[PDB]
RNA sequence: CUCCUCAUGGUCAGACUAUGUAGGGAAUUUUUGGAAU
C-alpha cells in the first residue's frame, strides 16, 4: 500500500459509488485520505468535485491504480 | 444521570416487565422481565413474549437469553 | 498452560463438529450468508471458521420467469471466509 | 496380502522384508526364497537378525538416520558383521556401498579384526550406585578393589590414551581411577541416592537409591524423576516424566515418524509440555503412549517403536510410583492407575469395559445393552449370555475367559492392634488381612496390546486424601487365597485423623477397593 | 493454526476470489496482507461485462471465498506455523552406538 | 494512533462535511473530533437524500457511523507529505 | 447474579430451540454445548422456518453471531 | 478505552436518531466507555404523527452502538 | 505488508525512531458482517 502512495487510485465505496482521488495517507484501519477527490456514481455523469476526503476502511470494498501522481 | 449499566441493575432488582426495541426490526420487539445480565449486554428474560406491532399479537417463549447485538433500546412497561 | 486451556475448549466446545471433521475426513454442508450452501471436506478451520474444504459442491437457488430451479458446481480447492458461515451441519 | 504393499514389488520378482511385519506374509517371502521363486530379497536394517541365507548379499547405504542425533549416521561394523554373515556360495559375495569417508573404516575392520573397548565410564555412576545397594562395597576402597575386576581396567592399562588418563604407571591408575569414582560419589550424595560420613569410611543408602538401583534405571534417569516429580503432580506431568528418560535412546526415527507424531497429535489425549524439545525421543514416547491408551491405527513402523517403548516402561513407572511413595505424597493414587493403563492400555474414566480382552465399540454396546458398569458382573454371568454378547473366534474367547478368572473379586478387610490407645509419632502396626476369589495356578497377566508377559502384583496403600499425604505402602504377591499382611507405619498428628485403605492392582484396573476409617490420634 | 498465514503462502498463485458482495475477481496473487488484504495483479473483474485492472487491492473483510488452484498442495502448505512453534520452544551414556 | 485522525484532529475549528452511513449530509464547523471519529459539530446544514434541508445548531454523531468527511484544503500542504 | 452463561449451562443437556436474528431459521435439538464466545452446538437438530418444520438436520453447529435469542422447549 | 465527552451535553434534551429511521427524545442522564445512554422524559416519534411518552421519570437506556447521531435541543 | 501491545537501545521534556525466536489485529467506533430478499 506503501508503494501506491501519491498516486491517483480508485476506490470502491461499499455502497457502490466510485471515488477517486490522490492517496496521501493511510492507517491500520484503512482509513484512505485522498486530495483532489472525486465522486463518480454510474459509470461521464454525476461527477462531483468533493476535495479533500478521509475514508473510513470500514467502508472502502478495493483500491487501483488510476493514474500516475501530480 | 446514572450509567446504562446501573440503570439496567435497578430493571434487575425492581423486576419490572422490560421492552427491548431490537436492531433494524420495527416489526416485533421483545418483552419480560431482566433476571440476570452478563458484560455483553446478554440478558436471561423471563416470560418474555414476541410482540409484532404489524392491537398487537404476541408469541409466549418462557425463558430466554437474548444476545446483546440485537439490542437498540430497553426500557420498561 | 493457556494454549493448553484453548486447545481443550476447543475440542468439547461447539467447535467439535468441524474438529470431528478433519479427523475423520467427513463431508459437512455449511449454509452461507449469500444463500449458497457447500457441502465438503474440511480440510482446515480456524477460530473464525475459516477453512480450506476439498471436494466443495455448493448449491444454491435461482428464480427465473418460471418454476425456481436450482443450480450447483463443483469447487476441487475452496477456501472460505469465516464471517459469512451460518451455520455448519454435521450428518452421516 | 497383510503389509499392505507387499504384494505388488514381490510379484515381480523382489521381495520385502522388515521388522514389525505380518509374519505369515514374512514367512512367505523367506520361503520363496528358499524355494529360488524371489532371487532379490530387500532387509530392513533391524532384521539381521532373521539369518536368510544367501549367495550373495548387497548392502544399500551405510548411513541409517536417527532423529535424535538429528542426522544420519553410519552403521555399526557390528550390524555389517551380522549383515555379511548371510552370504556363501559359489563364491561369497559382498557388496558395500559406503562413503570415501567411511571407507577406511570398513575396508580395514571388517577384514581385520575388531579391537574391543569398554564404555563403563558411561555407566558407572548407575554400576557403582548397584554395588552399593548390594552392599558389597562398604567403602570407598572396596569400591576401587571392586573395578579391579572390570574389563575396563585392563583396557585402561593397555590403551590409557582411549580414557583420557594422561598417567600411564599403577600410581597413574589408581589416582586417575579413584578421581573417577570420587565424582561419581559427589553425583550420588547430591542425588540421595547414598550418603557418606566419617569414622574406613561409612555409606549408606536411601530411599532413592534402592529403588533405583533395584529397578536398574539409569542414575540420570532417576535425577530427572527427582527434579520434576514433586507433589500435587497431575497425570499428564508424570507421564511427560516418563517420557523424558535415557532407556528410549535405542528407539530409532527418520524425519517420517516425527513428522507424523505432528500429524497424529490432533488425535491424542494429551499434549506436549511447550518448555521441551519436539524432536527428543521423548515427545515420540509420548505419542506412542496415547496411541497405546486410544487404540489407533497405527503404522507398523510405529508399532516396534511402541513395542520398545512397552519393554521399556513397566520399570520406569514402577519408580514413578514408589518414588512419589518414598516423597509421601498421596497422588501417588494416580502413578499406580496410570501404571495400570500400561499394562491393560485403556483409560481411567472412559470405559472399565474396554480392559476385558479383545472389546470394541459394537461389542461394548451390548454390555450397555445388559447394564454393565463394572468388571466384576461379567463374572456373575452365564455361558449363554457370554455366547451373545461375543460371537467370535476361540482363542480369543479364551483370552477373555482367562482373564475373567485370573482377575479376582478381593475383599479388604483390616484388624488394627489397639483402636483405643493411639500415640502419636509411634510405629503403629496394622494387619491387613486380603481374600481372593480363586486361588491362581499361576499368575500371568493377560493383555492384547501388551505382549510381553507379567505376573500380577498388588499395592496396599493408606493415606488421607484432603491433606493429600500418604502414609503407607506395600507391593504384595498374592500367590494364596487369603493372607495377612502388616503395615509398620508411623501415625500422624493428635486429633481425629481420616485413614483411606486402597488395595490397588499392578495390572488390572478398576480392581480399586476401598476402606475408609477414622482414628483419634492423642 | 492461523489460516491467513496459509494466505501469505500464496503469492505469485492464480485465484479466483468471491467476495461477499457477489463480486468475481481473478488474479495472480502478489501478496494477501494478514488482515487478509489482497494485492493481485493481472486481474479480471466482474462486478455482479468484466474490466481488466493492472493491480487491485482488496480489503479482507469483504472476501468472501477464494477459489485456489487444484495443482495446490494443501498438505504441505498447511503444516507450516506448527513447525515454526516447535523451532521457536527448542552426562555420560549419550553413544547408545558403538565404534 | 492513525494519521488521518492527526490530520482530522488539526481540522478541529474549520468548516468540514460529513455524510453518515445513512446518506445525510451535515456541513458545518467541528467543535471536537475524537480518536473513535465522533465529532461535535456547529451551526449544521443538513440535507438529506430527498434534498430536504435543516439547519440546527449543535450536533454530535458517532464515529462508526460516518461515511466519509470533507475538511478544508488549507490543511493539504503539511505536514502529511512526509 | 445469575448470568447468562450459567443459564445456558444450566441448560446444557436439554432440548432448546434458538431463533436466528433472520428468524428465517429457528433450531430445535438437543443442546451438547456451547463456548465462551457463545457458539451452539445441536444434536437431533430440526429445522424450523415460517413456523413449519423444514426437516431433521441432526448435529449441527450455529455461529454465535446470527443467534438471536435462545428459549428452553 | 476512551470515554466520549458528553459532559456537555448533560443533563440536556437531545433528538437521538438511531437505526432503523427511528427518533427520540429525551433528556440527556448517564452515558459509559461505550456510549451507551441513558435518557430521562423518553419521548418516542413514531413516523406516522404522534409520539408516545415510554419513560417520564423511569428512563431507559440506548447502545450507543445502535445510536446514530445527536442533536442538543439546547444550547 | 500494515497497526497495536510488549520488550528493548537510543534521543528529548510521556512522546518519537530502529530491532525483536515476543503477544496480538471474532462481543458496541473500523478486519471475522444486520445481512438477505
Amino acid at each position: 500500500l506503501a508503494n501506491l502512495i501519491d498516486y491517483k487510485l480508485r476506490v470502491l465505496t461499499q455502497d457502490g459509488r466510485v471515488y477517486i482521488g490522490q492517496l496521501m495517507a493511510f492507517d491500520k484501519h484503512m482509513n484512505l485520505v485522498l486530495n483532489e477527490c472525486i465522486e463518480e456514481r454510474v459509470p461521464k455523469v454525476e461527477k462531483r468535485v468533493l476535495g479533500l476526503t478521509i475514508l473510513r476502511g470500514e467502508q472502502i470494498l478495493s483500491t487501483v491504480v488510476e493514474d500516475k501522481p501530480l | 444521570m446514572v450509567p446504562p449499566i446501573n440503570c439496567i441493575f435497578n430493571f434487575l432488582q425492581q423486576q419490572t416487565p422490560v421492552t427491548i426495541w431490537l436492531f433494524e426490526q420495527i416489526g416485533i420487539r421483545i418483552k419480560g422481565k431482566i433476571v440476570g445480565f452478563d458484560e455483553f449486554m446478554n440478558v436471561v428474560i423471563d416470560e418474555a413474549v414476541e410482540i409484532p406491532v404489524n392491537v398487537e399479537k404476541g408469541t409466549p417463549l418462557g425463558k430466554i437469553l437474548l444476545k446483546g447485538d440485537n439490542i437498540t433500546l430497553i426500557t420498561s412497561a | 498452560e493457556l494454549e493448553e486451556l484453548e486447545e481443550f475448549e476447543f475440542k468439547h466446545g461447539p467447535m467439535s463438529l468441524i474438529n470431528d471433521a478433519m479427523v475423520t475426513r467427513t463431508p459437512v454442508i455449511i449454509s452461507l450468508r449469500n444463500n449458497h450452501k457447500i457441502i465438503a471436506r474440511v480440510k482446515a478451520f480456524d477460530r473464525h471458521c475459516n477453512m480450506v474444504l476439498e471436494n466443495v459442491k455448493e448449491l444454491w437457488t435461482e428464480k427465473k420467469g418460471k418454476n425456481v430451479i436450482n443450480r450447483e458446481r463443483f469447487i476441487s480447492k475452496l477456501f472460505l471466509r469465516g464471517d459469512s458461515v451460518i451455520v455448519v451441519l454435521k450428518t452421516p | 496380502l497383510t503389509d499392505g504393499h507387499l504384494r505388488a514389488p514381490l510379484k515381480h520378482g523382489v521381495g520385502i522384508l522388515y521388522k514389525g511385519m505380518a509374519s505369515n506374509d514374512e514367512r512367505i517371502v523367506k520361503r520363496l526364497y528358499e524355494y529360488g521363486a524371489v532371487s532379490v530379497l530387500l532387509i530392513s536394517k533391524d532384521c539381521s537378525a532373521f539369518a536368510c541365507k544367501t549367495d550373495e548379499v548387497i548392502i544399500l547405504g551405510t548411513n541409517l538416520y536417527d532423529g535424535a542425533e538429528h542426522k544420519y549416521m553410519p552403521y555399526t561394523i557390528n550390524e555389517l558383521l551380522e549383515m555379511v554373515g548371510l552370504a556363501s556360495g559359489m563364491a561369497g559375495k559382498v557388496l558395500i556401498l559406503t562413503s570415501h569417508n567411511m571407507k577406511a573404516y570398513y575396508k580395514k575392520f571388517l577384514i581385520e579384526p575388531l579391537p574391543t573397548e569398554s564404555y563403563l565410564q558411561y555407566i558407572i555412576h548407575d554400576t557403582l550406585n548397584n554395588e552399593i545397594a548390594n552392599s558389597i562395597i562398604q567403602s570407598k576402597q572396596d569400591c576401587v578393589d571392586w573395578f579391579t575386576y572390570s574389563y575396563f581396567y585392563r583396557r585402561i592399562h593397555v590403551n590409557p590414551s582411549y580414557y583420557g588418563v594422561r598417567d600411564t604407571s599403577p600410581h597413574g591408575i589408581s589416582v586417575f581411577l579413584s578421581n573417577l569414582v570420587e565424582t561419581c560419589l559427589n553425583d550420588l550424595v547430591e542425588s540421595s541416592f547414598i550418603e557418606i560420613d566419617d569414622t574406613t569410611e561409612i555409606i549408606s543408602t536411601l530411599s532413592n537409591g534402592l529403588i533405583a538401583s533395584h529397578y536398574g534405571v539409569s542414575f540420570f534417569t532417576i535425577q530427572s524423576f527427582v527434579s520434576s516429580l514433586s507433589n500435587t503432580s497431575t497425570l499428564k506431568n508424570m507421564l511427560y516424566v516418563l517420557s523424558t528418560a535415557v532407556e528410549f535412546e535405542s528407539v530409532p526415527l527418520r524425519k517420517g515418524d516425527r513428522a507424523l507424531l505432528v500429524k497424529l497429535s490432533k488425535r491424542l489425549p494429551l499434549r506436549f509440555p511447550e518448555h521441551t524439545s519436539s524432536g527428543s525421543v521423548s515427545f515420540k514416547v509420548f505419542l506412542l503412549l496415547q496411541a497405546y491408551f486410544s487404540r489407533l491405527e497405527l503404522p507398523v513402523d510405529f508399532q516396534n517403536d511402541l513395542k520398545d517403548i512397552l519393554e521399556k516402561v513397566v520399570p520406569l513407572i514402577n519408580v514413578v510410583v514408589d518414588i512419589l511413595s518414598a516423597n509421601g505424597y498421596l497422588n501417588a493414587t494416580t502413578a499406580m492407575d496410570l501404571a495400570q493403563m500400561l499394562i491393560q492400555g485403556v483409560w481411567d474414566v472412559d470405559n472399565p469395559l474396554r480392559q476385558i480382552p479383545h472389546f470394541n465399540n459394537k461389542i461394548l454396546e451390548k454390555c450397555k445393552e445388559i447394564n454393565v458398569e463394572t468388571v466384576y458382573d461379567i463374572m456373575a454371568l452365564e455361558d449363554e449370555e457370554r455366547d451373545e454378547i461375543l460371537t467370535l473366534t476361540d482363542s480369543q474367547l479364551a483370552q477373555v475367559a482367562a482373564f475373567v478368572n485370573n482377575y479376582p473379586n478381593v475383599e479388604l478387610t483390616y484388624s488394627l492392634n489397639n483402636s483405643d490407645s493411639l500415640i502419636s509419632g509411634v510405629k503403629q502396626k496394622i494387619t491387613i488381612q486380603l481374600t481372593r476369589d480363586v486361588e491362581p495356578e499361576n499368575l500371568q497377566v493377560t493383555s492384547e496390546k501388551y505382549p510381553f508377559d507379567k505376573l500380577e502384583s498388588w499395592w496396599l496403600v493408606l493415606g488421607e486424601v484432603s491433606k493429600k499425604e500418604l502414609y503407607a505402602i506395600k507391593k504384595v504377591t498374592l500367590n494364596k487365597e487369603t493372607q495377612q499382611y502388616e503395615l509398620e507405619f508411623d501415625t500422624p498428628t493428635s486429633g481425629k485423623h481420616n485413614l483411606t485403605i486402597w488395595c490397588v492392582c499392578d495390572s488390572y484396573l478398576d480392581a480399586d477397593k476401598e476402606l475408609s476409617f477414622e482414628i483419634n490420634v492423642k | 493454526m492461523k489460516l491467513v498465514n496459509f494466505l501469505k503462502k500464496l503469492r505469485n498463485e492464480q485465484v479466483t476470489i468471491e467476495l461477499k458482495n457477489g463480486t468475481t475477481v481473478w488474479g495472480t496473487l502478489q501478496s494477501v496482507s494478514p488482515q487478509m488484504n489482497a494485492i493481485l495483479t493481472d486481474v479480471k473483474l466482474t462486478l455482479p461485462n468484466i474490466a481488466s485492472l493492472q493491480y487491485i487491492n482488496i480489503r479482507g473483510n469483504t472476501i468472501r471465498q477464494i477459489i485456489l488452484p487444484d495443482s495446490l498442495n494443501l498438505d504441505s502448505l498447511l503444516v507450516d506455523q506448527k513447525q515454526l512453534n516447535s523451532l521457536r520452544r527448542s552426562a555420560n551414556k549419550r553413544p547408545r552406538r558403538g565404534l | 494512533n492513525g494519521i488521518p485522525v492527526k490530520l482530522l484532529n488539526e481540522a478541529q475549528g474549520h468548516i468540514v462535511s460529513l455524510e453518515l452511513t445513512t446518506g445525510a449530509t451535515y456541513r458545518g464547523k467541528l467543535v471536537e473530533s475524537e480518536d473513535s471519529m465522533n465529532v461535535q459539530l456547529r451551526d449544521v446544514i443538513a440535507t438529506e437524500p430527498q434534498g430536504a434541508v435543516t439547519h440546527m445548531d449543535q450536533i454530535f454523531v458517532r464515529g462508526s457511523q460516518i461515511k466519509f468527511i470533507v475538511v478544508p484544503d488549507l490543511l493539504k500542504n503539511a505536514p502529511l507529505f512526509k | 447474579p445469575v448470568n447468562p452463561k450459567p443459564f445456558l449451562k444450566g441448560l446444557v443437556n436439554h432440548r432448546v430451540g434458538v431463533k436466528l436474528k433472520f428468524n428465517s431459521t429457528e433450531y430445535r435439538g438437543t443442546l451438547v454445548s456451547t463456548d465462551n464466545y457463545f457458539n451452539l452446538q445441536l444434536n437431533e437438530a430440526e429445522e424450523f422456518v415460517a413456523g413449519v418444520s423444514h426437516g431433521t438436520l441432526g448435529e449441527i453447529f450455529i455461529r454465535c453471531n446470527n443467534v438471536l435469542y435462545i428459549r428452553e422447549l | 478505552v476512551s470515554t466520549p465527552e458528553l459532559k456537555k451535553y448533560m443533563d440536556k434534551k437531545i433528538l437521538l436518531n438511531i437505526n432503523g429511521s427511528r427518533k427520540v427524545a429525551g433528556i440527556l442522564r448517564g452515558y459509559d466507555i461505550f456510549l451507551n445512554v441513558v435518557l430521562d422524559d423518553a419521548m418516542e416519534i413514531n413516523g406516522e404523527d404522534p409520539a408516545n411518552n415510554h419513560q417520564l421519570g423511569l428512563q431507559t437506556v440506548i447502545r450507543g452502538n445502535s445510536i446514530i447521531s445527536l442533536e442538543a435541543l439546547d444550547a
